[PDB]
RNA sequence: AGCGGCGAGCGAACGGGGAGCAGCCCAGAGCCUGAAUCAGUGUGUGUGUUAGUGGAAGCGUCUGGAAAGGCGCGCGAUACAGGGUGACAGCCCCGUACACAAAAAUGCACAUGCUGUGAGCUCGAUGAGUAGGGCGGGACACGUGGUAUCCUGUCUGAAUAUGGGGGGACCAUCCUCCAAGGCUAAAUACUCCUGACUGACCGAUAGUGAACCAGUACCGUGAGGGAAAGGCGAAAAGAACCCCGGCGAGGGGAGUGAAAAAGAACCUGAAACCGUGUACGUACAAGCAGUGGGAGCACAGUGUGACUGCGUACCUUUUGUAUAAUGGGUCAGCGACUUAUAUUCUGUAGCAAGGUUAACCGAAUAGGGGAGCCGAAGGGAAACCGAGUCUUAA
């Protein structure tokens, strides 16, 4: 049978040009009146999946 | 390239890449065995422990008798039942491509000018739908185990070797790759070697 | 393609029960006991072919030093003896001649408590 | 050239691992496994993504975005199909019996990607500002 | 795409390529008025099925128990598929290719005659406790979620073509269709069963549980479970007769036969295991039984092995096992990383900015089929822009 794409990962990354995966920064979401500005700022740019969480992303989207 | 007849000695022009091209040999020997594969009736099939004729108790309980645990008389350690992995029927058949096919017989059809296996006739009927005649049709030829390719859609010959065990006849469009190799002369009418070098292009 | 193997496992079990001949008992004739017999004798012939050449080496010391002293040295004063001598006979032919040509020992005896003292 | 004279090319054919089939193989006794666990097990080893029990990366982290539907309908057009589209007019419905886009597509552009040659004429598509540079440069008209 | 403790997982359509492709009735009265239809029944034809018939050609010779083998020299072949015959047969047999055959009974078409339904034209008609709704469930990929649509247990309840449904909450447009009656071939699924035919399927612990009087013997109150067990030889020519014995059993002859060490407890006849004969060793010598050295002896190098150095099995599991931890009485046979599909990577091969087809058609591994798929472009959540783009007023 066909390899079935985790779904919940395929909203959670983005496969890039050269093959890495963008992703949304986690600690955005609520309780950020205690956040600093600066500290939010970064967490709004995607940012590139490391180098060992990748083998953990391939094998979860084999269709990216 | 050029084909010398038989014996009008006015040689047909083919086109080179056709009748000599450099021998691929790891091309034909995998077009030789996907014909070979794809020959297979591939029609077998064993029983799984599900299949084995038989009850699922539980032979007997599993502690307490001293004998090695045990949980179905059709276990594959066990006699008269179950194969662990057992057979299916299944498709033997590869895929070739079509530019893997044809560079493969394009590569064999080159090489059969090379170790002058390749005769091309203009003509190889014979009159009446006999053997013997035929079997005569090929001894002033001097052949014995060849392969006939012609053009036309002749019952006449095709009937007159169908008992001679070392001869085939063909219709230019079912030559395949274990068929120009298996024989030891390839004999084409001259009408043949003009459709086998179109398909070939 | 379905494999019988009696063929290839009998010749296989016959190989090393030929390896076995002159075992005690069932070293001889079982296939299981035999064959961690001749796995333990090949284990043996290896590490008794490193202690063969330190057991004759054994024997020609011990018998090169009773026939030093049978000539009035020990084998340390008759090795040292023929070193300073540069006598490169070894200790095989030593206790060779010491046995077959006493008198071809003596010699030798007398050229070690010479160039010794 | 006969049946018992053709070989494989060298190293187009490996072996295959055999596993459990004694010292000199290296892969008896355990089948390349190790010892005892999860993963040695028949049918043992973890689903894609587990992490132990640790909150898995692709639970970790926020969903984000929504699946356009009209990505689903829209091609980009190589400058190098510009001349492949039979007539020199690259019309929305010319590009598909070319077989260039897709049969779906209701929105094409043609980007710079690619040595447009040809007296060409694009209608009814959009167009980039480097392939609108380069269809006029040499000699084609963009409606 | 979506659904989803947005987890595990579930998973479409639209659209495209194909196989196969027929539409028709009633809610209805008239003119016309068997008017084709679609059925059944019956002769008639064509064709299978159910018995069958013909088939084409080789002899010498050596080995051998026996020739189909070897060597020699011919002949048939639209037949050299297969099987049998004293060893391996184109030419000995049965067949096979081919050419043929049916009292009678049936399958299929067709030709239909005779019966049943019943055309075509004019007009009207256009399926109500339904649609929809409230409640509760279920089905749709869709878990009530913003959620269409379908079904309906319960409670209600329209409009009746100038009207009604749907187009994923809902509304307006404007596209499309006409629910609440029904019938409908082919493409599709299957094989208890019959016929051929095939196999990189099994070869008696395998292959069906069952090659054999097998769902049997046996077991169970019962439901139920469920075995083991093939081979003399070419042909019984299967051992007349004589001996020992208990008018035994078994044996020894004689005989058959190529072979009886093919004698029926029968091809081959392994290993464990058990004997006999012979050589050597062994009755003052301690222990993984070997190994290194090694006399003596017996043979024609082999066998044995006194004395002697070193030396606590194997596996498993472990920090670690001679371990007094596990496992194994032994032999023999079987017994454990497979298969399908998808994906990625390496090798390799073909073709390269292109590469490849899937189903299917098909004189069938050919050729056709480019529906698609992947790649040549990416940024962005997206619109969009595009060798750049997002970020941000910049």
């Amino acid at each position: 049978p066909k390899i079935k794409t985790v779904r919940g990962a395929a909203k959670r990354f983005k496969k890039t040009g050269k093959g890495g995966f963008k992703h949304k920064h986690a600690n955005l979401r609520h309780i950020l009146t205690k956040k600093a500005t600066k500290r939010k700022r970064h967490l709004r740019p995607k940012a590139m999946v490391s180098k060992g969480d990748l083998g953990l992303v391939i094998a979860c989207l084999p269709y990216a | 390239m050029e084909l010398v007849l038989k014996d009008a000695q006015s040689a047909l022009t083919v086109s080179e890449t056709t009748f000599g091209r450099d021998f691929n040999e790891a091309l034909v020997h995998q077009v030789v065995v996907a014909y070979a594969a794809g020959a297979r009736q591939g029609t077998r099939a064993q029983k799984t422990r599900a299949e084995v004729t038989g009850s699922g108790k539980k032979p007997w309980r599993q502690k307490g008798t001293g004998r090695a645990r045990s949980g179905s008389i059709k276990s594959p350690i066990w006699r008269s039942g179950g194969v662990t992995f057992a057979a299916r029927p299944q498709d033997h058949s590869q895929k070739v491509n079509k530019k893997m096919y044809r560079g493969a017989l394009k590569s064999i059809l080159s090489e059969l000018v090379r170790q002058d296996r390749l005769i091309v006739v203009e003509k190889f009927s014979v009159e009446a739908p006999k053997t013997k005649l035929l079997a005569q049709k090929l001894k002033d030829m001097a052949l014995e185990d060849v392969l006939i390719i012609t053009g036309e859609l002749d019952e006449n010959l095709f009937l007159a070797a169908r008992n001679l065990h070392k001869v085939d006849v063909r219709d230019a469009t079912g030559i395949d790759p274990v068929s120009l190799i298996a024989f030891d002369k390839v004999v084409m009418t001259a009408d043949a070697v003009k459709q086998v070098e179109e398909m070939l292009a | 393609a379905r494999v019988k193997r009696g063929v290839i496992a009998r010749a296989r079990h016959k190989k090393i029960l030929k390896q076995a001949k002159g075992y005690y008992g069932a070293r001889s004739r079982v296939y299981r006991v035999a064959f961690q017999a001749v796995i333990k004798a090949g284990q043996y012939a290896y590490r008794d072919r490193r202690q063969r050449k330190r057991q004759f080496r054994q024997l020609w010391i011990a018998r090169i030093n009773a026939a030093a002293r049978q000539n009035g040295i020990s084998y340390s004063k008759f090795i040292n003896g023929l070193k300073k001598a540069s006598v490169e006979i070894d200790r095989k032919i030593l206790a060779d001649i010491a046995v077959f040509d006493k008198v071809a020992f003596t010699a030798l005896v007398e050229k070690a408590k010479a160039a010794l003292a | 050239m006969r049946l018992n004279t053709l070989s494989p090319a060298e190293g187009s054919k490996k072996a295959g691992k055999r596993l459990g089939r004694g010292i000199g193989s290296g892969l008896g006794k355990t089948g390349g496994r190790g010892h005892k666990g999860q993963k040695s097990r028949s049918g043992g080893g973890v689903r894609r993504g587990f992490e132990g029990g640790q909150m898995p990366l692709y639970r970790r982290l926020p969903k984000f975005g929504f699946t356009s539907r009209k990505a689903a309908i829209t091609a980009e057009v190589r400058l190098s199909d510009l001349a492949k589209v039979e007539g020199g007019v690259v019309d929305l419905n010319t590009l598909k019996a070319a077989n260039i886009i897709g049969i779906q597509i209701e929105f094409a552009k043609v980007i710079l990607a690619g040595e447009v040659t040809t007296p060409v004429t694009v209608r009814g598509l959009r167009v980039t500002k480097g392939a609108r540079a380069a269809i006029e440069a040499a000699g084609g008209k963009i409606e």
